[PDB]
């Protein structure tokens, strides 16, 4: 099949796009992803914050260089 | 050999088993336990296959309910002309039709219901009718409200005899299958008498009644002041006056000098331009013309001597090379399913009525009814949807009698057969085509307000700017314009202005104009087109899937109406003929609120108004806010919602009253529209809970509709929503502005 | 009673053609075949859609899914009696003409046939699944 | 009450049955053990074959009008309406 | 007066949109006979306008800047202020009323849930017996009061339960 | 006879006259008694 | 166990009838696992009104 | 592949086995009732989950239940 969904191979073998959308639609529910730890399951939702953090900041840096530059 | 076959008291006359719910059918008979009781035992009180299998019975099952049907149209005649014999001003407004409003009813003087009993002219207090029985009477002739008053009392006689009439059928002697076989026996007699004598006799009484005493009115004399009809059959003296051919009677008819009657049987066309009714003269003319060829036509089959036709025998002569048996076993069927015969007249039926809204706007006939703009609109809207469920209704029973009736073992190749067979490629190019249709239809409309947003109006679709000139319509106009001078020389005027020519006045009001056509109605034309091929789409892939699909090689076995196979496989969600035949109403109901603005809004911009120049009523912004649907929205919808947005304090404030209330239940379908029996029963477990925790659980266990209930509760509700909104704001808003 | 086998020299029942036919799916996996020998000569309705007519005796007809052929036995067997016997074949050429193909049919009991995915328990005897927590992959509780 | 006349591979029994007990149920209180399983007409394990006599098996729901018309009849749900004959373990023959 | 509402009967805007009410009246009533039927509906309608309005001021409404009538909602401040009846005497006609409709509803259900024919007696229903619970039922307050001195109205913890709970 | 008194007493019918009663009762009842408004 | 006719309250809890009261139609005396035949008067989801029963999921009343 | 399950109420009426329209059940010998007859589902791998079965159980818990699971092209009923 396809890498798909390699964190669920069973959705990865789904010969149709659903295979592709359900993969999307569990992209985040580690919980029910293949082979999953605890401690795993936890510095993931760690990064997952890290990078949520890191757009807050993406937004505000971005939101004030465009406005000092094209402002009144 | 055709003869009467009848079948003495067959059925017994008792209130037992009106004791007796559900005893037509087997299960319902055993009473409820739970509550889809009930609705079933509604849904299948008329499906008389159900009942049983006798075709006979069956068939003597209908008559009576046509008979039944009939009888309920006579007290609803009746009753309409008994309130307007005694809570009308239709005197009033014979003496006035140029200043007096149409009412025939009246509200009684309680909370509050009392101030909508307007001034409508002549003293009176009512609501005006917008169904033109004022109009509709004066071209009869009606004067005296007495007249009424004796025609509802006849129509309560009629109605009480077609009643009995289904009882004796039913109970006291019911016909014979044969006897409801023989066909062209049955053509014969209806094609020949029923219409060309109703249509003789109309001519009759048009001729020695209406005309004599239209042209009094038309010629200004009192309405009180006319001899009576009676009176004028009594003295052909004054028939002489109006038109000498009377003095001669009726020997020159038999001397076949024709042409002396023509006094009376002209070929005018047009309107009379002091009535803006049709020229009666040339109606009744029309209608003898009718009838000397329903005559005539009624004399073409075989029933009980040599001479005649075979339908089976001409059926089955026809019949080419490409395609095998040709129309053969055709007349087996027809002689056989009730649902084919009904869905045929239905969409026959639908597409007539349709026909005859346009026509009857085309050249109205009526007496000053061109003046009554909101009467023109009114009839037009209210049999063009009476067509459409007309139509779709055809569908519906075409794709019952497919799943039930159907059989293959008598149909081997035949036109059935191979389309059966090619029905896939038939279907893809449908698809194709209806794609194509909405894209550019759509997109044009689209692309307009794009570059009109975009300040780039140069770029737009409009009769300026990129044109898309329906050469065709307006040669074929130009056409009919000068078809008189040769292809009709014995024509005085083309049967409609709108070919081309002047403009018609009474009383000011614009009566009629030749209409142009620009690139905005190319548009809505296109538009129109594209939804009609949807829907066409939508009905023939249920009708033709209808028993079997390559998903469902079996479909024939789950009855007509079944919710669904469960969610396997995928999900098999809404795959019945009933599904699509729903989403067809859907359809439909768009497809024809689309065609009715088309035609309201280029009535008030081009056509109504008021004479002087024309005072037209939006002064043709159509012509130019069309190609937009910004302009679309604000020009016309924004705009003329001031009427009903206003309308409070008023006699008219009920119509935006239901406006509201229509907006209200269109919005409350939406709960159906989108919910689930599933969660309802959850729902209904729950309070039964809370009921039984005080001993209060009814005996009959309460259920969750089937899926199919639900569906048809919310597109009920929706499509009356719908429809009442637009009906409220089309009444409030010509009533204000016409 | 032993397993048979097909025969592809069978002449097919009489039927015009149509377009609810076979597709690429039969030229590249697989597609299946029907074998029934009929009394006598008679018309009857395809499921793919058709009036098609069978001939006496050997008859055959090839489908890609179960689904046609099994209703396809259900036709025969509850209108003419019949005992079709339908295999299963791959574009290798390899047949397996099984779809009831077990001696006699399955709708009465027979000797041999051991018992498969049967929870020899209640229903309501299963356990949370949050016990079938943290395995190889989602499965519920019933599994087990 | 009526008297059902069972016709069983034992030979002929005659039994008693209320108008109110079902055909199967009478047999079981006469000491009788005919085949059954569901015991909601929803199978075939009870069929018998009505010769002679009528049956009210109204709530049943495995069989079709012509298996009836032909005598056939589920024990479990089938109440006498008359005295009758009614052969046993007939699910055989319904096949 | 209370949160600054002064009576109508002393509001200006109240006398105020009532002659502007009169007002519209003779002037669609300015448009007939005097015998004329619309005519006397329209002086009938004025009549009972202001006899509606003598009332409300009567009644001795707070009506505010509008001249509308608005309504309090305390025991105690309608107490306090005569104004019980327009808010007090309702709901206690309504409550009571209703639980008359109730309790009888209820007492027909136990009645007919005692029959062989629950469903035919939810269908068709005992006219005589219906008139008798009905004159009966005045008692309502009375004797649900008594059945729960004895704790005889609620259904102990027998009724089904999901299997959760 | 009696199958008409027990057409009558069947539901959908008995609703109906019951719901007709009471409304004629209070449509006379603001016939005679127009605009309530307190007590 | 209980007698035929005799009324027992059911108290399998995947049943319709659960927490509630049934006829006892027959026992078995053979050795199948659930011989108590008690009919009932509402009917389930399904429409059904008796179902077979081990002797602990009722008790007579 | 979808899942089914057999459980002790059988009552072995077939009514499953007569549903299903893929065969992918069967009647064996048993003890349990008094059918001496389980229902049984060798060929799961074809059932769709039509659950028709389901459907025809009279059994109070369905006999047999059904769980979906993952798609194969016999599972999703395709014949292309
Ligand atoms: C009050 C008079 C009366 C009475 C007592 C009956 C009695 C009956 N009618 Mg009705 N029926 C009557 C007048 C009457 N009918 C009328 C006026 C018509 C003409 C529309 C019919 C048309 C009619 C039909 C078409 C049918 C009945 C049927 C019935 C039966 C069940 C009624 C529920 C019963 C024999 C049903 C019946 O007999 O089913 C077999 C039935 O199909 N009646
Ligand atoms: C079929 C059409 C029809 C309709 C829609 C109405 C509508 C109405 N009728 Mg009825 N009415 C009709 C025919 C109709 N009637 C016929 C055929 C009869 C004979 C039984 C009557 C006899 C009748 C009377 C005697 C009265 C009404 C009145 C009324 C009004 C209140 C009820 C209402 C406007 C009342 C009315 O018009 O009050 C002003 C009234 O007094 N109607
Ligand atoms: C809830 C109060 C109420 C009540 C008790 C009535 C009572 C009545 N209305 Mg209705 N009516 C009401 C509100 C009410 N109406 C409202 C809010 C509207 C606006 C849609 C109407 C509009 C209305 C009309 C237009 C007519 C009635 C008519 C009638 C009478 C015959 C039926 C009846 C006395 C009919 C009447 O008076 O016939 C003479 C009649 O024609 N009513
Ligand atoms: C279909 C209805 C009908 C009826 C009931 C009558 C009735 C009558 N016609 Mg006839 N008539 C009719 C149609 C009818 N006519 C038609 C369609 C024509 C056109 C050919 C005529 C042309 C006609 C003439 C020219 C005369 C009659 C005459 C008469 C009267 C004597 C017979 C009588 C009042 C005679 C008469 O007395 O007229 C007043 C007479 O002279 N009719
Ligand atoms: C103008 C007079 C006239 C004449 C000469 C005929 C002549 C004939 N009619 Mg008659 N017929 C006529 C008018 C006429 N009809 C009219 C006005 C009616 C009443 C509506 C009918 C209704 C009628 C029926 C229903 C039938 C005939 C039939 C016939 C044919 C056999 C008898 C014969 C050719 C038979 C036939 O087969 O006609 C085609 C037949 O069954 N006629
Ligand atoms: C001439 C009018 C007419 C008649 C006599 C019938 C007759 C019938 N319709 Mg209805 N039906 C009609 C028009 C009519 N229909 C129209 C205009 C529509 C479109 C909304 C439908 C759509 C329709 C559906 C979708 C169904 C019926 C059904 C029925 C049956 C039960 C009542 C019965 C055969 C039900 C049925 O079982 O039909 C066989 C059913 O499900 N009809
Ligand atoms: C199906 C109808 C249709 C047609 C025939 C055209 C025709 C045209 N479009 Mg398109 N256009 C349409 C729909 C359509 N458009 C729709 C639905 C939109 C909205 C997204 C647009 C938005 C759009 C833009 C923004 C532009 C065009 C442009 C054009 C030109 C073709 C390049 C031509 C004027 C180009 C243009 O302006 O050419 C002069 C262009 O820039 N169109
Ligand atoms: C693709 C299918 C299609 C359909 C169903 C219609 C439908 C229609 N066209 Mg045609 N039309 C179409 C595409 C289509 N048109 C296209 C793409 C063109 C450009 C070549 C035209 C150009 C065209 C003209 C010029 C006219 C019509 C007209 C009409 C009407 C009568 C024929 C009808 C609404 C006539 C009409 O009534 O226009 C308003 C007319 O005069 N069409
Ligand atoms: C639904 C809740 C509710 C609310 C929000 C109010 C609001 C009010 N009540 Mg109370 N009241 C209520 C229900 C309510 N009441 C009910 C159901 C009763 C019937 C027993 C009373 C009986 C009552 C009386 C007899 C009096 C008030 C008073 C008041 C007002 C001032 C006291 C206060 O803030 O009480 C807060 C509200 C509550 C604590 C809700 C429970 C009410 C209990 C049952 C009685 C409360 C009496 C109250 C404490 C008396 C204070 C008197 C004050 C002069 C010191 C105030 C508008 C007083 C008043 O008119 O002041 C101008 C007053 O004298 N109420
Ligand atoms: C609300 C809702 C329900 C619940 C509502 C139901 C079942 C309708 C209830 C109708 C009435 C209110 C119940 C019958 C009342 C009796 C006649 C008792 C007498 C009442 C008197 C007032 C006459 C569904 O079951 C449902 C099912 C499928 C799709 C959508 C829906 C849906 O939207
Ligand atoms: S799930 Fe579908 S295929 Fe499987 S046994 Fe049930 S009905 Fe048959
Ligand atoms: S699942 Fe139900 S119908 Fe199927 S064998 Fe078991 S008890 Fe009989
Ligand atoms: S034992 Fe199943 S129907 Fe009688």
């Amino acid at each position: 099949t396809k890498l798909f969904p390699k964190f669920s191979q069973g959705l990865a073998q789904d010969p149709t796009t659903r295979r592709i959308w359900y993969g999307l639609a569990m992209a985040h529910d580690f919980e029910s992803h293949d082979g999953m730890t605890e401690e795993n399951l936890y510095q993931k939702i760690f990064a997952s914050h890290f990078g949520q953090l890191s757009i807050i900041f993406l937004w505000t840096s971005g939101n004030l260089f465009h406005v000092a530059w094209q402002g009144n | 050999k055709v003869k009467i076959a009848v079948d003495r008291n067959p059925v017994e006359t008792s209130f037992e088993k009106w004791a007796k719910p559900g005893h037509f059918s087997r299960t319902l008979s055993k009473g409820p336990n739970t509550t889809t009781w009930i609705w079933n035992l509604h849904a299948d009180a008329h499906d008389f296959d159900s009942h049983t299998s006798d075709l006979e019975e069956i068939s003597r099952k209908v008559f009576s309910a046509h008979f039944g049907q009939l009888g309920i149209i006579f007290i609803w005649l009746s009753g309409m002309y008994f309130h307007g014999a005694r809570f009308s001003n239709y005197e009033a407004w014979l003496s006035d039709p140029t200043h007096i409003k149409p009412s025939a009813q009246v509200v009684w003087p309680i909370v509050g219901q009392e101030i909508l009993n307007g001034d409508v002219g002549g003293g009176f207090q009512g609501i005006q009718i917008t169904s033109g029985f004022f109009q509709l009477w004066r071209a009869s002739g009606i004067t005296s409200e007495l007249q009424l008053y004796t025609t509802a009392i006849g129509g309560l006689v009629m109605a009480a005899a077609m009643f009995f009439a289904g009882w004796f059928h039913y109970h006291k002697a019911a016909p014979k299958l044969e006897w409801f076989q023989n066909v062209e026996s049955m053509l014969n007699h209806h094609l020949g008498g029923l219409l060309g004598l109703g249509s003789l006799a109309w001519a009759g009484h048009q001729i020695h009644v209406s005309l004599p005493v239209n042209k009094l009115l038309d010629a200004g004399v009192d309405p009180k002041e006319i001899p009576l009809p009676h009176d004028l059959l009594l003295n052909r003296a004054i028939m002489a006056d109006l038109y000498p051919s009377f003095a001669k009677g009726i020997a020159p008819f038999f001397t076949l000098n024709w042409s002396e009657y023509s006094d009376f049987l002209t070929f005018k066309g047009g309107l009379n331009p002091v009535t803006g009714g049709l020229w009666l003269s040339d109606t009744a003319h029309h209608h003898v013309a009718i009838a000397v060829l329903f005559l005539v036509a009624g004399h073409m089959y075989r029933t009980n001597w040599g001479i005649g036709h075979s339908m089976k025998e001409i059926l089955e002569a026809h019949r080419g090379p490409f395609t095998g048996e040709g129309h053969v076993g055709l007349y087996e069927i027809l002689t056989t399913s009730w649902h084919a015969q009904l869905a045929i007249n239905l969409a026959l039926f639908g597409s007539l009525s349709i026909i005859v809204a346009h026509h009857m706007y085309a050249m109205p006939p009526y007496p000053y009814l061109a003046t009554d703009y909101g009467t023109q609109l009114s009839l037009f809207t209210h049999h063009t949807w009476i067509g459409g469920f007309c139509i779709v209704g055809a569908g519906a029973h075409a794709a019952i009698f497919m799943v039930r009736d159907y059989d293959p073992t008598n149909n081997y190749n035949n036109l059935l057969d191979r389309v059966i067979r090619h029905r896939d490629a038939i279907i893809s190019h449908l698809n194709w085509v209806c794609i194509f249709l909405g894209f550019h239809s759509f997109g044009l409309y689209i692309h307009n307000d794009t570059m009109s947003a975009l300040g780039r109006p140069q770029d737009m679709f409009s009769d300026t700017a990129i044109q898309l000139q329906p050469v065709f319509a307006q040669w074929i106009q130009n056409t009919h314009f000068l078809a008189p001078q040769l292809t009709a020389p014995n024509a005085l005027a083309a049967t409609s202005l709108t070919w081309g020519g002047d403009l018609v006045a009474v009383g000011g009001k614009v009566a009629m104009m030749p209409i142009s056509l620009g690139t905005s109605d190319f548009m809505v034309h296109h538009i129109h087109a594209f939804t009609i091929h949807v829907t066409v789409l939508i009905l023939l892939k249920g009708v033709l899937f209808a028993r079997s699909s390559r998903l469902i090689p079996d479909k024939a076995n789950l009855g007509f109406r079944f919710p669904c196979d469960g969610p396997g496989r995928g999900g098999t969600c809404q795959v019945s003929a009933w599904d699509h035949v729903f989403l067809g109403l859907f359809w439909m109901y768009n497809s024809l609120s689309i065609v009715i603005f088309h035609f309201s809004w280029k009535m008030q911009s081009d056509v109504w108004g008021t004479v002087t120049g024309v005072s037209h009523i939006t002064g043709g912004n159509f012509a130019q806010s069309a190609n937009t649907i910004n302009g679309w929205l604000r020009d016309f919808l924004w705009a003329q919602s001031s009427q009903v947005i206003q309308s409070y304090g008023s006699a008219l404030s009920a119509y935006g009253l239901i406006f509201l209330g229509a907006h209200f239940v269109w919005a409350f379908s939406l709960m159906f529209l989108f919910s689930g029996r599933g969660y309802w029963q959850e729902l209904i477990e729950s309070i039964v809970w809370a009921h039984n925790k005080l001993k209060v659980a009814p005996a009959i266990q309460p259920r969750a509709l089937s899926i199919t209930q639900g569906r048809a509760v919310g597109v009920a509700h929706y499509l009356l929503g719908g429809i009442a909104t637009t009906w409220s704001f089309f009444l409030a808003r010509i009533i204000s502005v016409g | 009673w032993t397993v048979p086998t097909l025969n592809p020299d069978t002449p097919s029942p009489i039927f015009g053609g149509s377009t609810g036919g076979l597709l690429r799916k039969a030229q590249t996996e697989e597609f299946y075949v029907i074998t029934w020998e009929a009394k006598k000569e008679q018309i009857f309705e395809m499921p793919t859609g058709g009036a098609a007519i069978m001939r006496q005796g050997p008859n055959l007809l090839k489908f890609g899914k179960k689904e046609q052929c099994l209703a396809l036995t259900t036709q025969l067997r509850n209108k003419f009696k019949l005992t079709p016997c339908f295999y299963r074949v791959f574009p290798d050429g390899k047949v397996q003409y099984l779809h009831p193909a077990d001696g006699v049919y399955p709708e009465k009991v027979n000797a041999g046939r051991v018992g498969a995915n049967q929870n020899m328990r209640r229903i309501g005897q299963n356990v949370n699944p949050i016990k079938v927590k943290f395995s190889g992959r989602m499965m519920s509780p019933a599994e087990i | 009450a009526y008297k059902v006349t069972l016709k069983t591979p034992s030979g002929d029994k005659t039994i008693e049955c209320p108008a109110d007990t079902y055909i199967l149920d009478a047999a079981e209180e006469a000491g009788l053990d005919l085949p059954y399983s569901c015991r909601a007409g929803a199978c075939s394990s009870c069929a018998g074959k009505v010769a002679a006599g009528t049956v009210d098996q109204s709530d049943q729901s495995f069989l079709d009008d012509a298996q009836m018309g032909n005598g056939f009849v589920l024990t479990c749900v089938a109440y006498p309406t008359s005295d009758c004959t009614i052969q046993t373990h007939q699910e055989e023959a319904l096949y | 007066d209370i949160a600054g509402l002064t009576p109508c009967s002393e509001s200006k805007a109240y006398a105020k949109l009532e002659k502007k009410e009169l007002k519209t009246l003779e002037k669609r009533l300015k448009q007939y006979e005097a015998d004329s039927a619309p005519a006397v509906a329209l002086k009938a309608t004025m009549e009972r306008t202001k006899a509606r309005f003598a009332n409300y001021a009567k009644a001795g409404l707070l009506c505010g800047n509008d001249g509308l009538p608005h309504l309090i909602a305390d025991p105690g401040l309608a107490l306090k202020y005569g104004h019980a009846g327009e808010v007090f005497i309702p709901t206690f006609g309504f409550l009571y009323v209703a639980g008359y409709i109730g309790y009888v509803g209820r007492q027909y259900l136990i009645a007919v849930k005692g029959e062989a024919k629950p469903t035919d007696k939810e269908i068709i229903i005992d006219v005589p017996l219906a008139t008798k619970l009905a004159w009966q039922g005045a008692g309502w307050p009375l004797a649900a009061v008594q059945e729960l001195q004895r704790g005889t109205l609620l259904e102990k913890e027998e009724n089904i339960t999901v299997s959760p709970r | 006879m009696k199958d008409f008194t027990t057409y009558l007493s069947t539901a959908p019918v008995i609703a109906t006259i019951w719901f007709t009663f009471t409304a004629g009762l209070l449509i006379e009842i603001n016939r005679y008694f127009p605009d309530p408004l307190v007590f | 166990g209980p007698k035929r006719g005799s009324l027992v309250k059911i108290l399998r809890p995947e049943s319709y009838w659960f927490n509630q009261v049934g006829k006892v139609v027959s026992v078995d005396q053979s050795g199948v696992r659930y011989p108590v035949v008690v009919r009932f008067e509402n009917q389930n989801y399904a429409g059904v009104t008796t179902n077979n029963y081990a002797l602990d999921e009722v008790v007579a009343a | 592949a979808h899942i089914v399950k057999i459980y002790d109420t059988c009552i072995g009426c077939t009514q499953c086995v007569r549903a299903c329209p893929l065969d992918v059940l069967e009647m064996v010998p048993w003890d349990g009732c008094k059918a001496s007859q389980m229902a049984s589902a060798p060929r799961t791998e074809d059932c769709v989950g039509c659950k028709r079965c389901e459907t025809a159980c009279p059994t109070d818990f369905l006999s047999v239940r059904v769980y979906l699971g993952s798609e194969s092209t016999r599972s999703m009923g395709l014949s292309y």
